[PDB]
């Protein structure tokens, strides 16, 4: 509700950053300039390799970032638009559940607790397979099915 | 004159490359949520 | 004169000496810095 922000240019919406531990983190691929006018100022680090950028946030914010874990056992799990099944590695969604222009929303555990950052997805006919952004200790990584396109 | 234009050209190679493999070494550290930098990497390689 | 002249390869052998030592010691700093470039770059390529 607070955490999330959203990300214009030119009047249209076309993306979200997210406040996770201590970092301000947001997809590489996508344009704009970020709404509030006190995180606009940071400066940002950027790398190709995995569509990434993020900064160190500022004090007096400190009271909104959410928590975090590292642990994913297999079971089911919660974002916005419903329900998502992790199972053998992927991340499953009943199909048709997402549109292009809804990237940098974070998925969450059953406490709550952020667990993944989602850009894009693949197309199969019953069940959809998601392209995300996680981590380990000390380590990131990108999971990237075959076939997906960019949202 | 022309000798020395070119191993100061060859000395100046040496220290940039080295620039270079330092960014690459430490930039997936500084993008976890909550990691440390181990302590061999943060003072001795990759400074 | 009765003897032909010089060219640019007769040299003395002190002269010699001294150019060895100078160009091998910036060669050997290329070199290191070249080893370090391709383990980083291998390791990061294999690990993702």
């Amino acid at each position: 509700n607070d955490c999330i922000f959203e990300v214009k240019h030119e009047g249209k919406v076309m993306g979200y950053a997210c406040l996770v531990g201590d970092k301000v983190m947001k997809p590489a691929h996508v344009k704009g300039t970020i709404d509030n006018a006190d995180l606009a100022k940071l400066a940002f680090k950027r790398s190709s390799k995995y569509d990434l950028e993020c900064a160190q946030i500022p004090v007096h914010m400190k009271s909104d970032a959410s928590k975090f874990t590292h642990e994913k056992p297999e079971g089911y799990y919660n974002w916005h638009h419903g329900a998502v099944q992790y199972s053998g590695g992927r991340f499953t969604i009943p199909t048709g559940a997402g549109k292009p222009g809804d990237s940098g929303r974070p998925i969450f555990d059953n406490k709550g607790r952020v667990v993944a950052i989602v850009l894009g997805g693949a197309n199969e006919g019953a069940r959809t397979a998601l392209s995300v952004v996680t981590w380990n200790k000390d380590i990131v990584t990108k999971i990237t099915p075959e076939g997906a396109e960019e949202w | 004159s022309v000798a020395s234009f070119v191993l100061l050209s060859m000395v100046g190679t040496a220290v940039g490359m080295c620039v270079c493999a330092r960014r690459r070494c430490i930039t997936p550290y500084e993008l976890t949520p909550g990691a440390t930098v181990p302590f061999l990497l943060s003072l001795l390689c990759c400074v | 004169a009765s003897h032909t002249t010089l060219g640019v390869q007769d040299i003395s052998t002190t002269a010699m000496s001294w150019v060895q030592k100078i160009t091998g010691g910036v060669g050997l700093i290329v070199a290191v810095a070249a080893l370090i470039l391709i383990v980083v770059l291998c390791v990061s390529f294999s690990r993702h």
